């Protein structure tokens, strides 16, 4: 309970109404009653990291239709 | 600081209730007082941001029910220069 | 930039309002201030069709709900050179 | 700074948390700790009122279960050069 | 301007323009943008405490929808003077 | 031209696709391209108010749907002087 | 020629699949490889008209499926001037 | 030593109770007592931060059932350079 | 002075808030801050055991629900002088 | 030979494991390591197309299981010469 | 020595956790730490075959539950001569 | 300015009334008038983006029902410099 | 360029946006505008092949809701050497 | 040009019908007629991508219906070194 | 390399197809294209044994579809000195 | 038919 | 520091690993080793109370399991100048 | 050649039957024919990688059924430098 | 390296693998392979004791499953100076 | 060697036969036997990691069926500098 001159929004003043109610984090000087009172994830999407955190090769294409020497 | 406040009343009874109320509350300065016609007569401050919204709060209060009452209490943080050409400097 | 933006008010605490918010909006240029009577205040800008069309919509909204409000919020895109000379060159 | 933050609180435990919680979270002065007496502890901090009103509330919240509470949270924005003499103005 | 105020956001684009909703907001001053990496950009703003608060909160609202968002809005007053080895001093 | 006209998209096909609709659709000037992290790129023009409003709306649909896509498509009419700094002047 | 094709894929294994096939399909010039960020890899290519569609839909075909995939395969026909600074005209 | 442990008690028998567990749990140093009152006694001691947690513990366990009892037990860790001069040096 | 505290967080917004409250909380000077890519930053302390632990206690609270997050918050008593080579010095 | 086998993986420990595994399984040269970004790490190995299909399938299974593990594995039997450009000669 | 151990970790925290482990452990020698994106981080050490077995197995259950933790812990008695080239000679 | 507005209508007389309408609705130029044939007549204005824009808005309701009507209305913010060489520099 | 692309448009309008469609979409050379009577304009246009067929898709759907419309779209990969006598070469 | 385009058809009266249009419809060299035989003719134009594909095409529609018809129009857009030996490579 | 790859198709189309797979794929030296009779066309392709694998699969994939088709794609690793005699040492 | 590099729109290129 | 720590064993195996985990742990000299008879070996450490209190864990983890393992771990913060002398200053 | 074959069976016969199978297959170079005792014949081929891979795998099946048959089947791509000593380089 | 890892095997198929996997694995020499009759063959290496305890727990998983298999592993860190005269020593 | 070994026995005969084994095992040093009382014996030997290793083991065989028998067997690849005063230089 601040007591004496109050900083926190009041309904006559106007133009310091911006982000009254807008959650900010750190010392505010605005008061914790108007603005309001763990994240655990990355909020952003990297491709890579979006997903998961055989083999393409010239010899693989054509399977059937090859006859010759066969390899293993 | 740079911050404005102004508060519009409708008389100079108002507008000086809101003056004194103002330039007592906080440390902010009384840069003008504007008489606009109609009887709407501006008292304009200028302090730091804090400053200034402490005293357009304390001036509101005061003037609410001084004769003819509050039109405006408002404060603009930061004013563009083009702004300052059309603001007081000074009372007198 | 020929375009004229004006933005009536009842008031000048509004006014400034205006003022601030149509000089920060754009890249007009606050050609004056009047007091019209009757506690009607005309903040005038110039700028570019695009500029002075940006500037008094933030204007008009800016404004709105500050003080006694909004009157009128208007651009002419070419002054004819007759008007020209009821216009204020620079701001008083 | 002339703007005064006071906290009262029962006992001086929690008034040396309200001091420190006061001093670190803005930019404010501890000017002074008064015994008020009936376990009433008083510290006050002049700063600018660019800042004092934050140091205020950070104090209040810490103190608020420190020991047998808070009893006072106060800013004043501009002090009367007449409660300059009743405040201590302290390298303490 | 001894407090700091900082927006993170998701991309450049909300970044400048918070930016410049909290350099138009009141008298505060950039003094840095980092790429944090992983698309994480933070605006760091140095001014008065009321100016500083008034800067993050506009800031917040400006970039909140714009492109992916606002990660956090967070102001401290007074920076402990070994944190201030880690702020950028100029924007670059 | 002062106005800022910004195009964040994953990715550089889907921006160097922007860049190109910009610059074809008014007469905005590529001032910039910027690699943030996470994989965004921000493409960044300077042009009339005008210009910049017309071609960030053609920039927009016309990497919406070229590889991953649009993050956000925004114009800031007038950047405050402290932007600037951030700002590239030309594109490296 | 002028034309310009661009793949970008989530990865380099996917963009040199790509490079080589673009590179063999038609005839189109390797002017550069960028690392976007966030495993984003853009191969660029510059020829004429339909030797670039020719190359982007061989390069497209053949990266589809090799490591995380292909992300974008776009043709510029012509590209403004601006375009061009913030294009690489090398792959070194 | 910089850490302050601090027990506030009901009356001088828990506190010297309190000073003693404290001073005997750990290589804590008794700097002050104090007669704040409305019978109210506070004792400060100054040590390493692991002591000091060491002995403000002792302290609220040896006290707390001994006469009026325990108001607070509270360890600052790093008290500001300011609180020092609110706080004693050594005990009278 | 041997410990490390080292608090990693999901931005640079959390990290320099408990960069301040580590620093604030207890005698430990801040030695570096490391941006580790896709938006982890990690804030090193180097103090005494004690101070670090109440530290690392400290900051860990300050940035838990800052921005995205708190990924580590870890104390080595006594570091390796093989590791020292891959922490950053103090002028940091 | 002029064969190109590559192998992209998420992160340093498994791609360091895919060149051991390729450059002990078969006539290759590891001629590159390349930071794609996002934790996508690409090996390259030039030899004659048996050896760089013995030692791409050898080196695949070795990283499989290898921290986050295998994205791409990937044989160009004749690379154009135009890809040479982007491909390295050397490990840096 | 030859052998190399490497701790690949999701952050920076993990990774000097690792180190610290890996290093006490056994008479390995940090060759290098990477940040190879994404926020992987890479310990490289190089010792003896026995002290590398040693300290990869500390580095490994010491960093299992820190920060984001382990992504692999690997050894490689002797990496092939091209792979040496590829690899870190001392930390950075 | 360089952006193209352009008016075609069938005939003459509402050509007239669209060249006034435009060129007294904002700053742009009147370029040329063109009788292409089969009574169609193009007026063509050349002006900043935000001028042309709202000089074509104007002119299109001028000579909507002014003789047999308007045909197209039509804006072209940046023309292509091959464009220019059938483009009308003055009126004839 | 000895490919031609045409566009016969009922009107000048529609013309002059396919004339910036075409020039804009590839690498083109606008070469004649001709007013064949009765209201009929043609555009004609001569590059590569790929670049021609790409250019006249873009001008048909820039202008075919451009006023009166679109009459023909038409392409001509080799022109006779006798039809080249009856073709513009510079638009006049 | 380099590329190639091929064209068999069944007969030698529809290859010729459909070389003679290729040379006129396009820009397209006949570098030769072939008698696969098994009554298979196949006749080779080379030439810029843009021709070819154009010519290939329009031959192939020419010659479609002229004798029993066309087996294939095979296009390359770069024909290897090595297969232009194979190729017929004469003005014969 | 003495392995020998061969392709016969039905027709020169799909020959011509296979020859510039097989060589853009793999480092394979054409060394003859044969007119078998009926319309079968055999194209040989002489180097190493994984080279000739990596040609003759990729030509098969190639020319399976294009004309009359593949009638045989077969690989002899090492063929007897006396197939020697009847295979040509170079195209023509 | 059209054999050949595929000039034709496909579905992937933008 | 004066703080003790002691780690007591059932033979010297354990101790030495309690001593050698406790002296890498923290910031602790290891004072003395006593073989008491019965199989019992106390290492005994001296330094500040966290340093004392992060050894200690270390330590008696360390040897839990190892030889017949740990007795006994316990920490005095501070200890009675009578038990300092039947402490021992230095190891033997 | 660098690739070693190998074919393990059960007696001479099974083994002579392996050699001319997998030297027939592709170019290898029978490089010995050891008894190792107990009636275990290797016979042993050194060529290129495919080459060695086509033959090993023509000897497996070859000397399978003949004899006793085989015992093992081993490509070894490239042996190391040290395994080179205990390899025979011509049969005996 | 004085220790020694030796491998016995069932044939020398096994034997080359087991030699292979040991020198590819670990810092250790090939001294010797022996044939010890009755089908055993007996591979023997030389190094630092770790890296042939390395070295033959890599070559025993390698040679397990090829041909009849592993017989033994061992290894001798310290071999007696008359042991020596017994063992190959011939890596040349 | 900085690697420390000790073997644990109830009894002397066990111990002295460990101190045989590990030194005849090994290049070791027999540091030190303690007789820790209660019948436990520890034997200390100092050499590489790999020779400690190696040693210990031997030792522990070899003494696990001379007497009472082995309590422990224990290697520490790095020891702190503090250790070593409770460690025994040479065996007296």
């Amino acid at each position: 309970i601040i007591s004496g001159t109050s900083v926190d929004a009041s309904d006559l003043v106007t133009g310091n109404e911006i982000g009254e109610q807008q959650l900010i984090s750190g010392d505010a000087y605005v008061g914790a009653q108007q603005t309001g009172c763990m994240p655990t994830d990355f909020s952003i999407q990297t491709p890579a990291r979006s997903a998961q955190n055989r083999i393409t090769g010239p010899g693989m294409l054509a399977t059937g239709l090859i006859t010759g020497t066969p390899e293993f | 600081g740079i911050a404005l406040g102004m508060i519009e009343t409708r008389g100079l009874v108002p507008a000086i209730e809101a003056a004194d109320a103002m330039t007592k509350a906080a440390e902010v300065r009384l840069v003008g007082r504007q008489f606009v016609g109609g009887g709407y007569v501006t008292v304009l401050v200028r302090g730091e941001t804090g400053a200034v919204n402490a005293a357009v709060r304390a001036g509101a209060d005061a003037c609410e029910r001084v004769g003819d009452g509050l039109v405006a209490a408002h404060i603009i943080a930061r004013v563009h220069s083009e702004v300052e050409n059309i603001l007081p400097k000074a009372p007198q």
